[PDB]
């Protein structure tokens, strides 16, 4: 009954919808399978950059600032808990 | 001197200085060994 | 269908070794996380820029398939060669071994014996290789050398 | 940092301004330009008003390319980032 | 009702602060004393990934079926001490203090009362 | 007194003006320019209360003109992140304090 | 005479190697530690030696005391690099788990601490299941972590 | 809400007695060292000058 | 740290390391004479009381095998710049033959003078 | 990114350079580190082990709160089975820390005499004592110095007396009474510090 609690909310999503309802469940999938914080950034670029070719960069804190210049419709934001899942692929 | 002929001819001044005072330590030794057993004796 | 290849099996079987570890699910798929999941279990690279690198240049990538198997088919022809060197006693008993062994004896310390201002020039010489001799045959072994030494 | 160029053009011969030239305009050209399909065009033009017509000069970041080039007209550099190859065909 | 627990927890001897974290990570109520909201956001989030973490380790890592934690009380340098008990879909974190830190404070307290009984003396002496 | 008397509190009150730096892979020289751009620039958008999209904003721009068109930078309190970047087109310095800063090329 | 001169030279050694301990009773493990460090030239024998590879009772005496104690499953000591210096458990597979999984939830505890109040650093933690309790007391140099069942 | 917070308070309150008994961390006489210790006082010949 | 000089003997690459190791033993040797200084005590020599030493003999060979490891560290970078200035040999005798194989091509001349600028 | 600016301010002021020097413990195998800052934790493991079990035990302690009627209730018992034959005797409480109370064994009866062991008993651990002192005769008398906790004062057969300082890590005697002390006979039953 987690999954069902955790309830990832997106703030802001500049993605197809389809595409969107996949990276929500990668993202719960993400931090129950990562023990600490570093290790969910670098599931969630190999998860993606496997779906997707190209570079994908993830950065996740508690508190952060970002401003990042990403392929048009490539950049979702999410926020679950006190953790950002932000991917941004760069060509 | 941790810290060439030069080196070397510098190197054996301070090891000739050593020596000069190695040499002094050794008659003080010999006199102390003498000293302790002519108080037991 | 093979046609008559040898072929290395240490590292054949090593592939399907880790290859089974993750893929025990039995998915018959392979996905990009997968083929990290076992060198991020042993940790046998530091980063997947590692395995990404020879990966990606072997042709390309995508999400999951299958094909990519062939990320352990390769990294085990990734592995190369090792070498490093331990120790310095070893190499002291070789410069005295000519014959690039332990074995024979006298002619080495003929060869320290020149130019040699070593005290007990040669009675010296010989009563350090009676005493490194523990067994008696005139000769010092490795293993004689070592205990010599330490 | 341009480390490795290619470099085929005549020295001493009174052509070695085309050396000088093809530095000089692919740094200026680049910077105010901005694009890769506007730096090869701007390149071109400039080279061909100089030394006349049938240059032809392909500019991108990445790329894989093999031509036939006139003997000592084809030189290769890199501007900054930016990599351009000039040539004179015909 | 509500009110009078957080008033309570207040009353019990060596404690500081009490931070209710929902399952969302939101605080419902922090302590006055402590600093309110910005302090509780940056507790919670600190919480649940220690929480969640620990969990999750228990039930997988040492390999126990059926079993989870029930309080974890994290004790550090000084007098800090940070009780965590989790009750249905809330869970809140305690700072209490040693007697000795119980002592300081009140010393501090003191201290603070004389210093404001010195600024009104000499209010008045200026008023005079 | 010394480092006794000093408390976090204390030192973060004591200095603001405080550089460090954790990371470094980008060349010296690059990292001198950039350093004191970054310092500047965040101290005069800080305003009354610092925020996070004013600093990244006038980094970004100022970045962008001064070396490559793609140029992403973020600055958080706390985060972990994995990012792919070009030789010598990173560098990681985090200012005195909860103000942790990355920047890098692409 | 040359085993007379060998004699000599071990009685020698035997006297460099005192000097601190200064014979008498067999007393101390840090000055056994020394000796065989610095000079591994002569070893053993030279007075009763008390009890075998047991240089000092008081840390390892306590450590020996708690895992007697009742409902104590065991203590197990971790090194700061991820490792074992000591396991006590029935099963090897809680130990080893143990050995991993633990450390990593104290490292990722520390840090909860750290974030509050920087000069704050994690004196002890202690997490309580519901059927085990379990207590982990972190130092820079070693990590000790005792699992007692709740009474 | 309600009652989950009289509870967790409760809960809470319960460990904050516990730890409040004894100190549980406290070393006595901690860094304080042996201060005053009998010293014997010694002499030790240097060296002997003999005729 | 030891200090070297890497020239062309002969026309041929070498650093001033024999000379080095015979250098070091003049330093080893002195730390010898001073060992002879204490005269046996008695009314004598303690050079000998050394040589008896085991430890003493396996020390000199140690400070033998570091002056080899340093010229090891030594050659790399020696062979390393030889191998680039080795497709430039001594002699004009190659230059000669050199000379005559370029024949009619004008770019020729000019493609052998841009490597000797590379050279440079 | 506090620990890096830390470092910084350290650099910037050279003022009492951090100490404890790594030397260590070492030696490889056969009982590497496990000693000052180790020790610390092992003694707080073993409290919290002893805690929990008697934690039912504590909670009374703390607070049970027990019209002329009296009520006594007994918590905690400290013994030794090897100790077993030496006598309770004097008995006191370090006059700094209320929890630390010292008892030292002696041997009563006159006809039966053993060797007398002092015990300091700390309240946060009852399975055996703080401190363990070893003694030629049975300790008729312990007493503890009001101005400092760690001078104590100790009383034995043949009327020797001993000062012992907890603080001193050996445990052997600070002072000692000699014939030519003037030591008195018999046995020194009462002995206090002004």
């Amino acid at each position: 009954s987690h999954l069902d609690k955790v309830q990832p909310v997106i703030k802001n999503s500049d993605m197809s919808v389809e595409m969107q309802k996949e990276v929500e469940e990668v993202a719960k999938k993400a931090i129950d399978y990562c023990n600490t914080d570093k290790e969910i950034a670098t599931f969630i670029k190999d998860d993606f950059r496997s779906r997707y070719h190209g570079t994908w960069h993830c950065i996740v804190g508690r508190n952060f600032g970002s401003f990042v210049t990403f392929e048009r419709s490539y950049y979702i934001y999410l926020y679950v808990g006190q953790l950002a899942i932000l991917l941004f692929k760069t060509g | 001197h941790l810290p060439l002929d030069s080196f070397v001819q510098l190197q054996e001044e301070y090891i000739n200085s050593k020596t000069d005072f190695l040499t002094s330590k050794n008659v003080e030794v010999e006199r102390a060994v003498d000293d302790l057993l002519q108080t037991i004796m | 269908m093979a046609s008559e290849v040898m072929n290395l099996s240490e590292e054949d079987i090593q592939f399907c070794q880790k290859a089974f570890s993750d893929y025990d699910e039995d998915g018959l798929g392979a996905i990009k996380v997968s083929d990290l999941k076992l060198a991020l279990e042993n940790i046998g690279c530091s980063l997947s820029e590692n395995d990404l690198f020879k990966m990606i240049s072997e042709v390309d990538e995508k999400n999951t398939g299958l094909i990519k198997f062939s990320d352990f088919l390769n990294i085990y022809y990734k592995q190369k060669y090792a070498n490093l060197g331990d120790d310095d006693q070893d190499l002291v008993d070789a410069f005295v071994a000519m014959g690039g062994n332990a074995d024979t004896t006298g002619s080495v310390d003929a060869n320290r014996l020149i130019q040699i201002v070593k005290e007990e020039f040669e009675m010296t010489i010989d009563i350090v290789g009676l005493i490194r001799e523990i067994d008696k045959d005139g000769s010092g072994e490795i293993e004689y050398e070592e205990f010599k030494l330490l | 940092h341009a480390n490795e160029q290619i470099i085929d053009m005549p020295e001493n011969s009174e052509m070695k301004s085309m050396k000088n030239d093809a530095f000089s305009q692919a740094k200026f050209a680049v910077e105010n330009y901005k694009f890769e399909n506007k730096i090869s065009s701007h390149i071109k033009k400039f080279f061909d008003e100089k030394y006349g017509p049938n240059w032809h000069c392909v500019v991108g970041k990445h790329f894989n390319a093999y031509v036939s080039y006139d003997s000592k007209n084809f030189i290769f550099f890199y501007e900054g980032q930016l990599a351009i190859l000039l040539y004179r065909k015909g | 009702n509500a009110d009078d627990q957080l008033k309570q927890l207040s009353a019990l001897e060596g404690a500081n602060g009490y931070v209710i974290f929902n399952e969302s990570g939101i605080p419902l109520k922090r302590h006055e004393k402590s600093i309110s909201h910005e302090k509780a956001v940056h507790i919670a989030a600190l919480v649940s990934d220690l929480w969640n973490v620990s969990k999750k380790v228990i039930q997988r890592d040492l390999k126990t079926p059926e079993n989870d934690i029930e309080v974890i009380r994290l004790r550090t340098k000084h007098s800090y001490e940070y009780i965590i008990t989790q009750s249905g879909d809330f869970t809140m974190l305690a700072i209490q203090l040693c007697g000795k830190a119980i002592e300081e404070a009140k010393k501090a307290a003191a201290a603070a009362a004389a210093a404001a009984v010195v600024q009104e003396e000499n209010k008045e002496k200026e008023k005079k | 007194k010394a480092v006794t008397d000093m408390d976090i509190n204390e030192l973060r009150k004591l200095m603001i003006g405080k550089a460090i730096i954790n990371s470094s892979d980008m060349q010296g020289d690059l990292l001198q320019e950039a350093q004191d751009v970054i310092q500047s620039g965040i101290e005069n958008n800080s305003a009354p209360v610092l925020n996070i999209e004013a600093a990244c904003k006038y980094i970004k721009e100022n970045l962008d003109k001064k070396f490559g068109p793609t140029w992403q930078c973020i600055i958080g309190e706390g985060y972990a992140y994995d990012v792919t970047v070009q030789n010598n087109t990173l560098l990681f310095m985090f200012y005195n304090g909860n103000l942790a800063v990355l920047i890098f090329k692409s | 005479i040359y085993k007379t001169s060998k004699e000599i030279q071990k009685s020698d050694q035997r006297i460099i190697q005192q000097r601190v301990e200064n014979s008498i009773i067999n007393n101390q493990i840090y000055q056994k530690s020394l000796k065989r460090k610095t000079s591994k030239r002569k070893v053993r024998h030279q007075a009763n030696k008390k009890n075998f590879q047991k240089e000092m009772s008081e840390v390892e005496d306590t450590l020996n005391r708690i895992k007697t104690h009742k409902t104590v499953l065991g203590y197990l000591i971790v090194n700061s690099e991820g490792g074992v210096v000591r396991g006590a458990f029935k099963d090897e597979e809680e130990s080893k788990n143990i050995a991993n999984s633990i450390p990593l939830l104290t490292k990722k505890a520390r840090s909860v601490v750290r974030d509050l109040d920087p000069t704050n650093d994690l004196v002890f933690l202690r997490i309580q299941t519901k059927l085990n309790e379990i207590m982990v007391a972190p130092d820079d140099e070693f990590s000790l972590i005792v699992i007692q069942t709740k009474g | 809400f309600p009652q989950a917070v009289k509870d967790l308070k409760e809960g809470v309150e319960k460990c904050i007695y516990q730890n409040n008994q004894i100190d549980l961390l406290e070393e006595y006489f901690e860094g304080e060292t042996s201060e005053h210790v009998v010293e014997n006082l010694s002499s030790k010949t240097l060296m002997l000058f003999k005729d | 740290f030891f200090q070297v000089e890497v020239q062309l003997n002969g026309d041929k690459v070498t650093l001033n390391l024999q000379e080095i190791q015979k250098s070091i033993n003049r330093a080893a040797t002195a730390v010898l004479r001073c060992s002879k200084h204490l005269y046996n005590w008695d009314q004598a020599t303690f050079y000998d009381m050394i040589a008896c030493d085991k430890e003493i003999v396996k020390v000199i060979l140690l400070l033998t095998g570091s002056i080899q490891g340093t010229k090891n560290k030594v050659n790399e970078f020696l062979s390393g710049f030889t191998k680039f200035e080795w497709l430039c040999k001594e002699s004009i005798q190659e230059s000669i033959k050199k000379f005559s194989k370029n024949g009619p091509t004008l770019q020729n001349y000019e493609d052998q003078l841009k490597k000797f600028s590379q050279i440079e | 990114i506090f620990d890096a600016y830390y470092a910084e301010i350290m650099k910037d002021h050279q003022i009492e350079n951090k100490k404890k020097k790594e030397v260590d413990q070492d030696k490889k195998q056969d009982q590497s580190m496990y000693s000052t800052s180790f020790k610390r934790c092992c003694k707080i493991m073993e409290r919290m082990v002893v805690q929990n079990d008697q934690e039912d035990k504590y909670h009374d302690y703390r607070y049970y709160w027990s019209k002329n009627e009296g009520h006594l209730l007994p918590i905690w018992r400290f013994s030794n089975e090897k100790q077993r034959k030496k006598n309770v005797t004097s008995i006191c409480w370090n006059p700094l820390y209320p929890d630390l109370f010292a008892v030292s064994l002696g041997s009563y009866d006159f006809t039966k005499q053993r060797m007398g062991l002092i015990c300091l008993y700390s309240l946060k651990n009852t399975t055996h004592p703080e401190y363990a002192f070893n003694c030629e005769a049975g300790v008729m008398c312990l007493d503890f110095h009001p101005k400092s906790a760690a001078l104590l004062a100790v009383g034995l057969y043949d009327g020797t007396v001993l000062v012992y300082d907890i603080r001193n890590k050996h445990k052997k005697p600070i002072y000692q009474s000699t014939v030519r002390n003037q030591k008195h006979t018999d046995p020194v039953w009462q002995v206090k510090w002004n």
